[PDB]
């Protein structure tokens, strides 16, 4: 989705992109020329170097604002129209949604995934971000592995290489048994 | 003497429950031959035993001593050294040490520290256990609590189907304090017990042991409750109504408009 | 086997701890049990001396219509706490809970000023924060020294619901003059045994001061600080009753694990939830 | 052990331990070792060669309490009965033939 607004941006920066096989070439642009500025508003208000990009078939485009304020989405889903919150209150909701005797302990741990955290600034503006949010004096803290593409998978590799999964899986006869409803039995 | 048998246990059931063992074993130096008759009803705090080939910790009670020795469900060994005692069935020992397995599981969820034991022996159809649980206060803190809980659970397993007949017994022996700086010091003691019993499907994915768990956390949930509200409330109420906050004649001008609205709704009858 | 005078220590230790309201039925659970009559008479009465001098027992007096309260405070030996109220001197069984010979106490005169002054003003008190309410308030010149013993005294015996509970309140308000550090106590023991068991015991060790400065205006300020004190303990033991299936209770047990459910009986049975991983 | 050696230097721990546990030949091999000194020097042809009832007495006694060693071996209770059985059973055919 992120992809998404940066092609409406594109757009109205007067690059046109609109083939499906050519929104992956957003996606291309999204990985390797868009940052998280650190300071929301001050950047906006400044004209940026405005580096240029050479597309697969040779040509050139010039970016400018349309860098920054693309990412900038998952910090504000006011700018695509939307009720929803920003990556920094799933945060502090999620852990205000939860026991008052561990949220020192979940501040403490916070961990990074997914391949939509490796924007530049991006754990320096959650810092920042979450620290405007959670309460005073609370030592906040964002873990950032090398393996957030391959974070789920890794863990994957651990948990399914273990003798207790002949026991967490479900097996075939069973679902041939039960059905469904097996499944969402021992769904955990 | 069964009459002083009869205000014995009523003499026990107004004790101060801060003495309890103290005073038990002075009512039994009154009577001695009524000694073990009254180690059958009276509740008193648990005594905690220590295995020494495993590291843990287990409680004590009538069921584990067998003999005068404990069962030591971590070791399945009895202590003072007895090698004649009654073993468990070995069938009965595997699913007391999952017993004790999931029972320390529960007693880290709710209590996040304390001891816990979980014993077994048989019935003819079914089979029956006890659950000791004691939650002594955090000692580094001022709050010198000590949770003690004790449940009888008898499985009266059916025919067959996997169906079965959970009789639970259980009982909780609070225990309270704090030395706050606006009550000075308030001591907190209390006791309770109660009884339940359901016919829970057993399966493979119900066994007998997720049952008892449900019962134990039910009731437990139940027991914490019920203490908290109704009996806590009920003496926060009788210190309130001893001694009012409000000056009187005061109260007797909201207790008469009070009386003069008891006299408007039982006017327009 | 046990001796016969450790009985008496015995049948002491039953005494000096019976809740309010229920010392018959300790009596009548230790007369059928302890089986001598005379070795608990003598033994035993010394504790119905200490359990009804130290709870300040309501006794009655039948000249005046009074009820005062039988504190440690005074006394002339076989029972004879000195009235303070209408000067009488009186007897009192302590099994019987009626006094006797209201003989009219050639008190020495000590404090009876204040005697009369602080009770009058705590009987204005009493008629304002305390329902069942008595006071009593005992004026001697304790080892060379001035003093008077206020003491309050209410309670509720309902054995028809199954509870009782007695607010006790001690004030010495030590008549040191240039500055009287009243300093007493107001211990409290509440029971109810509906279906269960149940028993609140607490105190406040109240520490004030003032410069008895005149004697109506440290009666009536004596009285601010006891409406200080007693409306702040009353208030603050109604507020740890309200904070306490969070704080207390979460010291021994909680209400809910940390994780906010139930327990999947059924996920810690079939597999180690990742215990063995860390 | 060279195969097992391949999956475990390979990271594979699934086929390695089950090769050991999800085979019941340990525990087969441990019960049958507990049965191996029984099973070994069994007096049964004391029993086939015996037609005289007098060779038979001595020879019932001598395999009953050559199975004396069963107190240590944890013999199950239905299966011994059987066995007890089946040595009715070339009893009464050595009779049969006696006869």
């Amino acid at each position: 989705d992120v992809s998404r607004f940066l092609r409406l941006y594109l757009r109205k920066e007067g690059y046109d992109f609109h083939s499906s096989s050519e929104f992956e070439i957003v996606k291309a642009i999204k990985e390797r020329a868009c940052y998280l500025s650190i300071n929301p508003q001050k950047d906006e208000t400044l004209e940026t170097e405005k580096a240029q990009y050479y597309l697969p078939d040779g040509s050139t485009i010039e970016i400018g604002p349309s860098r920054f304020r693309a990412p900038e989405l998952l910090f504000r889903p006011d700018l695509i129209g939307e009720e929803s919150e920003g990556i920094h209150e799933v945060l502090v909701f999620a852990i205000q949604k939860s026991d008052m005797d561990l949220r020192r302990t979940l501040f403490s741990n916070i961990v990074l995934s997914g391949g939509s955290t490796l924007f530049k600034g991006f754990g320096d503006r959650l810092l920042s971000e979450v620290k405007k949010l959670a309460p005073k004096d609370v030592k906040i803290r964002i873990s950032a592995p090398q393996e957030r593409l391959y974070s789920t998978w890794i863990g994957g590799s651990i948990l399914a290489s273990l003798d207790t999964f002949k026991k967490m899986w479900v097996s075939k006869k069973e679902y041939e048994e039960d059905g469904a409803r097996s499944i969402h039995r021992k769904t955990f | 003497s069964d009459q002083q048998l009869d205000c014995a246990l009523d003499l026990m059931r107004r004790l101060p429950p801060q003495q309890i063992e103290k005073n038990l074993s002075d009512l039994i130096d009154l009577v001695p031959s009524l000694c073990e008759d009254l180690l059958s009803s009276v509740d008193q705090p648990l005594k905690i035993a220590r295995d020494k080939v495993v590291g843990k910790d287990y409680l004590l009670c009538d069921y584990n001593r067998d003999g005068d020795s404990y069962r030591s469900p971590w070791s399945n060994k009895y202590d003072p050294p007895l090698e004649d005692g009654a073993m468990p069935s070995a069938r009965l020992r595997k699913l007391e040490v999952e017993a004790n397995n999931a029972f320390d599981q529960y007693r880290d969820l709710y209590f996040e520290g304390g001891v816990s034991s979980v014993y077994l022996w048989d019935l003819d159809h079914g089979f029956a256990g006890v659950i000791l649980i004691k939650k002594a206060g955090d000692g580094s803190k001022k709050i010198k609590g000590c949770w003690d809980s004790i449940h009888v659970v008898e499985v009266q397993e059916k025919s067959s189907g996997r169906t079965a007949h959970y009789k639970l017994t259980s009982t909780v022996m609070l225990w309270l304090q704090t030395n706050k700086s606006g009550s000075g010091t308030m001591n907190l003691g209390g006791s309770l017990t109660r009884q339940m019993e359901k016919d829970e499907t057993v399966s493979d994915c119900s066994p007998h042991i997720a049952n008892i768990g449900r019962l134990v956390e039910d009731m437990e949930n139940k027991i914490r409750s019920t203490l908290n509200e109704i009996y806590f409330g009920k003496t926060k109420d009788i210190v309130n109504g001893l001694r009012s906050v409000q000056t009187f004649a005061d109260k007797s001008k909201q207790e008469a408009l009070k009386n003069d609205l008891v006299e408007a709704l039982k006017r327009k009858q | 086997r046990v001796s016969d005078e450790e009985k008496v220590r015995i049948a002491a230790k039953f005494i000096t701890h019976a809740p309010p309201g229920e010392f018959n039925e300790v009596f009548n659970d230790v007369r059928l049990l302890l089986n001598n009559d005379n070795l608990l008479r003598e033994g035993a009465a010394h504790a119905f001396a200490q359990y009804n001098m130290d709870q300040f027992t309501p006794v009655k007096i039948e000249g005046y219509e009074d009820q005062v309260l039988i504190t440690e405070h005074g006394d002339l030996g076989n029972s004879r706490f000195l009235d303070p109220r209408n000067k009488i001197s009186f007897k009192f069984d302590h099994l019987r809970k009626e006094a006797s010979d209201p003989q009219p106490e050639e008190v020495d005169g000590s404090l009876k000023s204040w005697r009369e002054s602080c009770d009058s003003a705590l009987r204005a008190y009493v008629k304002d924060h305390y329902s069942n309410g008595f006071c009593t308030v005992y004026a001697k010149n304790i080892d060379g020294q001035q003093t008077i013993i206020a003491c309050i005294e209410s309670h509720q015996f309902q054995p028809k619901n199954f509870w009782n509970g007695r607010w006790r309140s001690e004030w010495k308000f030590t008549i040191t003059p240039p500055t009287a550090q009243v300093v007493g106590v107001l211990k409290i023991q509440v029971h109810y045994y509906e279906d269960g068991n149940v028993q609140l015991v607490s105190h406040k060790d109240v520490q004030d001061s003032v410069t008895v400065s005149n004697e109506a205006q440290t009666a009536k300020e004596f009285i601010k600080i006891i409406e200080h004190a007693e409306n702040e303990y009353q208030t603050a033991i109604s507020e740890n009753y309200q904070t306490m299936s969070d704080t207390t209770f979460k010291a021994l047990r909680r209400q809910l694990p940390v994780t906010r459910t139930k327990i999947d009986w059924n996920k810690i049975l079939s597999y180690k939830i990742g215990k063995e991983m860390q | 052990l060279l195969t097992l050696d391949i999956l475990k230097h390979g990271k594979r721990f699934h086929a390695t331990v089950s090769f050991d546990t999800d085979t019941g030949l340990k525990q087969a091999l441990e019960t049958v070792n507990d049965y191996n000194p029984l099973m070994k020097d069994f007096p049964l042809n004391d029993l086939l060669s015996a037609t005289e009832l007098d060779k038979i007495r001595q020879a019932l006694v001598a395999i009953f309490t050559h199975l004396r060693k069963i107190r240590n071996t944890k013999y199950p209770i239905q299966r011994a009965l059987r066995l007890v059985e089946a040595i009715s059973r070339d009893l009464s055919s050595q009779l049969l033939k006696v006869l």
